[PDB]
RNA sequence: AUGUUUGCUUGGAAGCUGUAGUCAUUAAAAA
RNA sequence: CUAAAGAUAGCGUGAAAGCUCAAAAA
RNA sequence: UUUUUUUUUUUUUU
């Protein structure tokens, strides 16, 4: 009856598994760990690593700085005491 | 309190339409791609939604031109590459606030759309 | 052209006159007025106080 | 390895009231400090809401420490003693803080380095400031160097930025050499 | 599919190469920025100490005493207060900086040139001042003995941090023995790879070994313990085990003027 | 003058130095603009109307760089208006705040339009009607209350300024060619025209309206 | 003009007038009678009472307009990893597991969606994780030692059933204290 | 950026030469307007002095062209016929203001 | 802007009565 | 037009809606 | 800057 994972519709049957080689070759890329904000930031900011730096690396570092600027200014902005901020962000 | 009596009025405040016709690239040519970002911007369709704005781009070597016509039936026609958008409104605001003038008048300026 | 070509300032000179104008009822004095041809668009010249009357 | 240091005990012993003694040298402490300006007399009480403000602003995650305790005995006259049939009961306990030590501090290092646009945090520090009998100021020593700062850099390739373009307009128009 | 996509990925080689570029014309001073090979002497010029002259003077004037001692005759010189104090609080919000002994000073003076280090600083304990201070020569295969500071910069990139843990830099200096030219420059403590355990994590001396000058002219202290000389902490608030107070504490309520201790200290019925 | 304070004498006055950096009203002003600036002479175009304001203000007042003016006067469908052909004034300096005083602009809509406000009225049984001509001006403030008499006013402001009511009687517009006169107007009006926050009867002035309450 | 924005939550294929849905239509004063129908005839090609079908109303000044779509990413992710309830204290402790052959086809399936149009399908798949892991749900390669049943006896008809069980033994072994 | 060395991506940093081509009667054209218009701007002028660009207006039924020449002297040739962000919002919307559902095949899931 | 009214308390909890977590958007006619 | 937009800093409501700020562009 | 001024305000930044 009702005990589909994959089907919504009416009279139709459910979506069955496959071989790993049928799927997305990047589909079994995503459970590594992204490079985090200080790790990225050591390769373009000193200069640690930059002969091997990625066009990827940038966007993701180039985000997360706009990230933590924004964080950053509503931190000091902020009034309420409601529990919305990190403690990490606090020792600024 | 501080209570805001006189507010300036928008460039387009009480038009009725506007139509731009320029040549890309041309010198002084900031104008023309000024005031068709301004025309078709958010805040602008928002606030005044009956309005009829076009842009035109020739294909030749010409002078920038710029026309607007109010709601009072007014009509003026200006050159891109000898004014500013300032500048401009200077030379109109007499109709534009006379139109601005009778619709307070006549109605609240606190309606709405 | 017109304005990158000609004095930036106060004149004292100009100044003193300017007030016994003031001082000797003068209204109708123009203050750096410019003046031309009658079939002419644009004027090269300022004069320091002009008076029409 | 770490460990939790017990602290002083009170001694009952009646001492003299002379004087403070000024300090030796700038007592240095890394992260987050408070010092006092001025030799004055703090008592156990003050010192211990301090602490109870100090730890309820800042929370059950963060660590602080003490630099002064309460060891000073003090004599007061008891209501019902004539001109002089000798020395009080003690009354309290105080401790000789002079000028330049160090009353709490917080060795927290500030993590964002590349941010020097933004000041410390001192709101623990101004929620008892009040409260003390004596003026203090806020500190805050690292490790940072001038040497080690990408404000140069970035300055320096802002620099770099316009003169090459200052360069590439002066050669588009052609008014002078190349070379 | 987009143009500009492709457009980006075709120019990222040459945006490359600009970077690249700019960190080795940084590095061309020498001749990474948080490398160990990079110098941290300072150059300064200096005035006579004229005869029947008091600090005082010279103080007033706007001038910082000094005098020059070992290894030569005695030197008396003056350093501008402006230069002097600039190097000293390095700090927008700092008191004296721990650099500020571990440098090579090249002060000028008429036709001659001091390599030399101070050692000895009055400074006034809240305000920022600086009264006298002394410098000592260095020469060329002599042992110096040199306390060069810690950096732990690269705070961000610690897991333990991440995770909430507290961390803290329990030596702010290690002592050296300096016998080149030169003085090693800051030591920079590598965090980015310190894991939470549950009765406490630190790190040695023997990791940071791998920093000293290749050619063996700095050395640390034989005193020390690579193995068990702990530089760094990490650890959780409020689960310490409780420790008795130290037998060498003194307290601070009971010293005299003079600087010694007070009678009662030497009491019986003295406890701590 | 010559006496120092306990605060600063024995304190040092500290407190100044003892403010945290949170909590605040504004963000902290950018330091953005350093050594770099490059400045340039601006110009402006403006009516023949400025011409008004005379010497004594573009010459006489003393400001920290030149401030030159200059007139050119010309003599005397579609409004196709060109860069020729016509007069105007010349304003130039280097700095371009001079270029944007409020007194410049009210020289040409003093003289070419004046200035305008406006006060809507609401309440059940509000009204604003007129006596049998100008100048007399009633209002009636709600069911049962007598009218207002307005008349002063306008006496006092005659000539400088006018009110209009529309036929509804629901709008107070007021039209005048000095803006301090007309604003003085317009709160001297809305002073006795002020609306109760509880019954909501009254007037006010647009783009300000009065929040509502209730008794607990 | 618009007045604004309203969302609602309503069965797919079977809807009628009810508090719920009164709720939102009360005081905008559209008729439920109208409403009803014309959301049913939208929906035939749906099962009836199970699914739980996210629906925006754009309320007009007049006039109306409302739009369907699919349900919610945790709506999903609790069914696949046939859990009635998520995590407390998320990033402390774990209750389910789904590996990425899943999260996958859960992407796919939800593609058809006005928000999504455009969208790659690597970035609702990292979405998708981000989701489970803001619910404390562990991805990995395969399934682990940890979770080798996965609660797959338990069928999933009863997931109200056993969420109202839960709610209601959560509350009655606290209450006693 | 504010706290940074280097500027964010720009493909217009790394361009010698630039030139697009569109017939005024072909459809889906806005794309190439938008892009000359923007072009052919002040700031783009001020910012990459360097750049020479070039735009022409065809008189024959032709898909619109660019063609670009790099820094280093690699040429490419691109076609743009497409919609806007503008238009593609209105065909969205008037297909949801619609609200069918039905099985479409993207739904479905993969297979050979 | 969007997944998303993400989760657990709660009769109910949207960014904005408590608390935990606090990343996701530009990518498959790239090989 | 391009670019950018905190799981959300300050208002608001009855559960909602709505506005503003940061960021981005100019 | 205007008799605007019992705790209410406008204009211009001098």
């Amino acid at each position: 009856g009702a005990d589909h994972v994959f089907n919504i519709f009416k009279d139709l049957p459910d979506h069955k598994i496959l071989e790993d080689k049928h799927y997305p070759a990047w589909l079994f890329t995503l459970d590594k760990p992204e490079k985090t904000y200080g790790e990225l930031a050591m390769t373009f900011l000193y200069g640690v690593g930059i002969e091997n730096a990625t066009l990827d690396e940038y966007l993701r570092f180039t985000r997360l700085h706009t990230k933590n600027l924004i964080k950053l200014n509503n931190m000091r902005l902020k009034k309420s005491k409601r529990s919305s901020v990190k403690p990490l962000f606090w020792d600024a | 309190p501080k209570y805001d009596l006189f507010k300036p009025l928008d460039f387009l405040a009480c038009v009725k339409s506007v139509h731009v016709a320029y040549h890309p690239g041309r010198p002084r040519s900031e104008v023309c791609r000024q005031l068709i970002h301004h025309m078709k911007s958010d805040s602008v369709r928002k606030r005044f939604p009956s309005l009829q704005a076009s842009y035109q781009l020739l294909g030749y070597n010409a002078p920038s031109t710029i026309k607007i016509e109010l709601i009072n039936g007014k009509k003026h026609e200006f050159q891109a590459e000898h004014f500013s958008l300032r500048e401009m409104q200077m030379r109109f605001d007499t109709d534009q606030f006379e139109a601005y003038l009778e619709y307070m008048k006549s109605q609240s300026v606190e309606a709405k759309p | 052209i017109l304005i990158n070509a000609q004095p930036q300032g106060n004149e004292l000179l100009q100044l003193d006159v300017d007030a016994a104008l003031k001082r000797l009822h003068i209204t109708d004095a123009l203050i750096n007025c410019s003046a031309g041809r009658q079939w002419d668009e644009q004027h090269c010249w300022f004069a320091g106080h002009l008076v029409r009357s | 390895p770490p460990f939790r240091f017990k602290a002083p005990q009170e001694v009952r012993i009646k001492v003299p009231i002379g004087r403070i003694p000024p300090a030796v040298g700038p007592e240095i402490r890394l992260g987050k400090s408070i010092v006092a300006v001025a030799p004055h007399r703090v008592t156990a009480e003050q010192l211990e809401d301090a602490r109870r403000v100090l730890r309820r602003v800042l929370g059950r995650s963060k660590e602080v420490h003490q630099n002064v305790h309460a060891t000073y005995a003090v004599t007061r006259k008891p209501e019902g003693t004539k001109m002089g049939q000798g020395k009080g009961s003690i009354d309290r306990f105080v401790a000789r803080v002079p000028a330049g030590r160090i009353l709490f501090h917080i060795p927290q290092i500030n993590p964002f380095h590349p941010f020097p646009e933004v000041e410390p945090n001192f709101a623990a520090f101004k929620a008892i400031a009040p409260r003390l009998p004596v003026p203090v100021v806020f500190r805050e020593q690292n490790n940072f160097f001038q040497m080690h700062s990408v404000k140069d850099l970035i300055r320096k390739r802002q620099a770099e930025e316009r003169e090459n373009r200052e360069k590439t307009a002066r050669d588009k128009l052609g008014g002078f050499h190349t070379d | 599919k987009n143009f500009k996509t492709d457009l980006i990925r075709m120019q990222w080689p040459a945006m490359r190469d600009e970077m690249v570029r700019f960190f080795q014309s940084q590095n061309a001073i020498a001749f990474g920025v948080l490398g160990a090979g990079r110098s941290s002497a300072v150059d300064v010029a200096c005035k006579p100490w004229k005869r029947f002259v008091r600090k005082e003077d010279i103080q007033r004037a706007g001038y910082v005493p000094c005098i020059v001692e070992k290894y030569g005759i005695e030197r008396r010189l003056a350093i501008h207060r402006d230069t002097l104090e600039a190097l000293a609080f390095d700090e927008q919000h700092g008191h004296l900086s721990y650099l500020f002994q571990a440098r090579l000073f090249r002060l000028r003076i008429g036709n001659w040139i001091e390599e030399c280090i101070p050692t000895f600083v009055q400074a006034d304990p809240v305000a920022r001042r600086l009264y006298f201070v002394k410098f000592e020569r260095h020469v060329a295969g002599k042992i110096s003995e040199v306390d060069i500071p810690t950096t732990m910069v690269g705070l961000l990139a610690c897991p333990a941090y991440q995770r909430g843990y507290h961390v803290e830099l329990v030596m702010p200096t290690i002592r050296c023995q300096c016998v080149g030219a030169e003085i090693p420059p800051p030591f920079f403590v590598d965090v980015s790879r310190l894991h939470y355990s549950p009765p406490y994590t630190a790190i040695t001396l023997q990791d940071l070994q791998h920093l000293l000058p290749a050619d063996g002219s700095a050395r640390f202290h034989p005193s020390y313990d690579a193995a068990t000389q702990e530089v760094a902490w990490a650890y959780e608030v409020g689960s310490l085990p409780d420790a008795p107070l130290p037998a060498d504490y003194v307290d601070p309520n009971f010293v005299d003027r003079k600087g010694q201790k007070m009678d009662v200290c030497f009491r019986n019925h003295f406890p701590n | 003058g010559g006496s120092y304070g306990y605060d600063a004498f024995f304190r040092g006055a500290a407190e100044v130095l003892n403010g945290s950096n949170i909590q605040l009203p504004h963000l902290p002003e950018n330091e953005e603009q350093k050594e770099g600036k490059v400045y340039q002479l601006h110009s402006v175009r403006f009516p023949p109307q400025v011409r008004r304001l005379g010497a004594n203000y573009f010459f006489r007042r003393q400001r920290a760089v030149p401030l030159t003016y200059y007139h050119h006067l010309v003599e005397a469908g579609v409004h196709a208006q060109t860069g020729r052909g016509q007069a105007l004034c010349f304003v130039a300096s280097a700095n371009p705040g001079y270029l944007q005083s409020k007194e410049l602009e009210n020289a040409v809509f003093e003289s070419t339009r004046g200035f305008a406000c406006q006060l809507i009225l609401e309440g059940r049984g509000v009204k604003a009607y007129f006596d049998p001509e100008w100048p007399n001006l009633m209002v009636r403030l709600g069911v049962g209350v007598k009218p207002l008499a307005l008349r002063r006013l306008a006496e006092q402001y005659a000539t400088r300024a006018k009110i209009f009511v529309d036929k509804r009687g629901l709008l107070l517009t007021v039209h005048g060619y000095d803006k301090c006169a007309v604003g003085t107007l317009a709160m001297s009006l809305f002073n006795h025209l002020q609306a109760n926050p509880y019954t909501m009867k009254g007037a006010h002035v647009a783009m300000h309206p009065i929040k509502k309450k209730v008794t607990r | 003009s618009v007045v604004g924005r309203f969302r609602l939550i309503v069965p797919a294929a079977t809807a009628k007038p009810s508090p719920a849905i009164g709720q939102t239509l009360g005081p905008l004063g559209i008729n439920m009678m109208q409403f009803c129908k014309e959301f049913n005839a939208r929906t035939a090609n749906v099962r009836p009472e199970v699914p739980l079908q996210v629906t925006i109303v754009p309320l007009t000044d007049r006039s109306y307009k409302f739009s369907i779509r699919a349900p919610s990413n945790i709506w999903f992710l609790l069914r696949t990893a046939r859990c009635p309830m998520g995590s407390e204290s998320p990033g402390h402790q774990s209750v389910g597991n789904v590996t990425l052959k899943e999260i996958y086809h859960i992407a796919r399936c939800k593609s058809m969606d006005w928000p999504l149009i455009g969208m790659s399908l690597r970035g609702i798949c990292r979405s998708l994780i981000g989701t489970a892991r803001a619910s404390g749900i562990e991805i990995s390669k395969e399934i682990l030692p940890a979770y080798h049943k996965r609660d797959y006896t338990d069928v999933q008809a009863l997931d109200s059933m056993r969420k109202d069980m839960r709610q209601r033994k959560k509350a009655a072994k606290r209450a006693a204290t | 950026m504010r706290n940074a060395i280097f500027p964010r991506i720009d493909f217009l940093r790394y361009l010698k030469k630039i030139h697009v081509s569109y017939c005024p009667t072909r459809p889906k054209t806005e794309i190439a307007k938008q892009l000359i218009m923007r072009v052919t701007s002040e700031s783009v002028k001020k910012k990459f002095p360097h750049l020479q660009a070039s735009w022409e207006m065809l008189a024959y039924d032709a898909p619109a062209t660019v063609e670009v020449e790099l820094l280093d002297g690699r040429r490419v040739r691109r076609i743009i016929d497409g919609y806007s962000k503008a238009e593609k919002k209105k065909i969205v919307d008037d297909w949801r203001f619609t609200a069918n559902m039905e099985p479409w095949p993207e739904v479905l899931g993969p297979q050979p």
